[PDB]
């Protein structure tokens, strides 16, 4: 949508596919001048930058700690676990001693 | 954030052109007749009507977005990892699970 | 694909501002900038080139001469006459192909402008600048003392590895004074020592090839004929000013300087707060000389997350 | 320029001598959006202005 | 009080005794180069003025 995020997409960084849509109308030439006058809605990146919102970093409960390039969540603690632990008998001591 | 391209134009010296397709995302082409260009060594060329001009346009990613580029993920099925200490009987574990 | 400096060539452009406030032609046309980088510096784009010697001189790289085309041909000045400015003076950074690198103030326009020892030619273009630095207080001068953290600018060697750019032949140049009515019939020249082609619509498609040879053809009006300087022996960098030649092909690339990179910043670490002791709750007293971001969130199931900027 | 204050000066060769005096200065522009400066392409319209 | 009116008293303008207390906690040594990173609350003066 021209004007909205994501109004460029490639499935690559450098994937030479790309595809697009932001309202690009062209204009009449103009007096006497050669030139191209064009027209095109601003990028929806810049606009979602200044209006993005809090990083999730600051919102999220329980304190998480969330790293990128696993994207991931670490230290963040709720609920209970069950554990079935199973032991050496060698580790056991007997009584009397 | 995207950079837009506008390539030198496609003028007709006294002739006929047209808007042709591409596969260059944003890709638009328009033409007009009529038109008399100028520079600096003076006119280039003048016909009252046969003289026509055609322009085209498109976009890509610019050279900062290398760096400066955002991604859109689709996530699911959370899943955890745990590391814990297990000491029993002075006998120490470290493990994850 | 290559990167070297002989096969290309400045050439002519149209800015919006000249020296006289008047839209006009510039051999020191400018399309776009880029300030994406954390120091506030920029890259700048030009028709014309410097860091090396004369396009088309023997010299390939004479980092004390700017190229650049007028009336016929292209010529050599000195770069140090050159200028940059927003608000005010600009501290040169590198140089290198078309493109510059070098800060500003902030402003909200830009304009390159050079001395020619006898007059002032500049081309100014609009573009939004303004003082972005990283971290969650906007600073005013980096700190002596203070936290290092990831940052990302432009690196000052000449060398790089990012971008790209198209290079091709150009179309045709047109030159008024080559054609003549003051005889009757047809005059041109092409002029002397040139290999001039024109070409006359009167009729049908009339063409001619006359090399330092004056030529007449049938239709006497010397409006509609058409005469070019051409001498299709340098690539140029696709621009909207530039007709496209017929051949519309890609020739050759060429790479951009100066490249993004990551680095480490130093940022300041701000007068920390004193704490108090309140029921259920704490009071606090923040300190600061400038604008800072402060936030907090829970650690339970509601997050409350709050953030806030604090000037004082 | 916009400014808040005009002055003019010339140098006698030895000495600096100069004048100013106090005066709005703004940039007013002609039509219904303020622009900064004037493009190549866009509508002609009615002005008036000092000529030359 | 750090931060508020009369941070800094004396008897005379230029009596050699003074008193004042600012919150005035010094900083840790910064990379390589020599210097004094202080810290500090603004002037009570300037804030009540
Ligand atoms: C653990 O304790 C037992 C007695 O309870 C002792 O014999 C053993 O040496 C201890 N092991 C270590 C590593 O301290
Ligand atoms: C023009 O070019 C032709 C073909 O290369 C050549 O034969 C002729 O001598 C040239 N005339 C000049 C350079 O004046």
């Amino acid at each position: 949508n021209p004007g909205a995020f994501g109004d460029i997409q490639a499935s690559s960084l450098d994937a030479t596919d790309i595809v697009a849509r932001t309202d690009i109308r062209l204009l009449k030439p103009s007096v006497k001048n050669i030139h191209v006058p064009y027209t095109q809605a601003v990028s929806g990146y810049e606009m979602w930058k200044n209006n993005s919102g809090r990083p999730l970093q600051e919102t999220a409960p329980f304190g998480c700690k969330i790293e990128v390039e696993p994207l991931r969540a670490t230290n963040c603690a709720y609920g209970h676990i069950p554990i079935s632990i199973d032991i050496p008998d060698a580790a056991f001591v007997r009584s009397s001693e | 954030k995207f950079h837009t391209v506008v390539p030198s134009p496609q003028v007709k010296c006294c002739g006929s052109l047209e808007c042709k397709a591409s596969s260059k995302a944003d890709y638009t082409c328009r033409v007009f007749g009529g038109v008399y260009p100028f520079m600096w060594g003076g006119a280039q060329c003048f016909c009252d009507s046969e003289n026509t001009q055609l322009s085209e346009a498109y976009v890509e990613f610019a050279p900062d977005c290398t760096i400066d580029h955002a991604v859109a993920l689709k996530v699911h099925t959370a899943a955890l990892k745990v590391g814990l200490r297990i000491v029993y009987g002075n006998t120490t574990a470290r493990l994850d699970t | 694909i290559t990167d070297d400096f002989t096969l290309t060539s400045p050439y002519l452009g149209f800015c919006p501002y000249c020296r006289h406030s008047a839209p006009c032609f510039s051999p020191i046309k400018i399309e776009n900038v880029w300030d994406e980088s954390d120091d506030g510096s920029i890259r700048i784009q030009v028709s014309a080139q410097f860091g090396y010697n004369q396009a088309g001189t023997a010299d390939v790289t004479k980092f004390r001469y700017m190229s650049y085309d007028h009336d016929h041909d292209i010529k050599e000045d000195s770069m140090e006459k050159l200028a940059i400015s927003t608000s005010g003076p600009c501290r040169r950074l590198g140089h290198k192909g078309y493109f510059l690198l070098a800060q500003c103030p902030p402003g909200d326009s830009v304009t390159v402008s050079i001395t020619s020892g006898a007059s002032e030619n500049s081309c100014t273009v609009e573009k939004k600048i303004r003082r972005k630095f990283v971290g969650r207080e906007e600073y005013l001068f980096p700190p002596v003392h203070g936290k290092l953290v990831k940052c990302h600018v432009y690196d000052h060697l000449k060398e790089t590895s990012a971008g790209y750019i198209t290079m091709h032949r150009p179309g045709p140049h047109a030159y008024k004074s080559y054609l003549e009515e003051a005889s009757g019939e047809v005059y041109i020249k092409p002029p002397s020592g040139k290999n001039v082609t024109y070409e006359c619509k009167c009729g049908d498609y009339s063409t001619g090839i006359v090399s330092t040879r004056t030529k007449m053809n049938g239709c006497t009006k010397a409006k509609q004929c058409i005469a070019y300087k051409r001498d299709q022996t340098k690539w140029v960098f696709n621009s909207p000013d530039l007709i496209r030649h017929t051949d519309h092909s890609v020739q050759g690339k060429l790479h951009i300087p100066f490249r993004l990179t990551p680095t480490v910043c130093p940022v300041p670490l701000a007068h920390t707060p004193t704490v108090t002791k309140w029921f259920k709750g704490i009071t606090l007293h923040l300190t600061a000389t400038r604008p800072t971001l402060l936030t907090t969130r829970k650690l339970g199931l509601r997050a409350d997350a709050t953030a806030e900027w604090i000037t004082g």
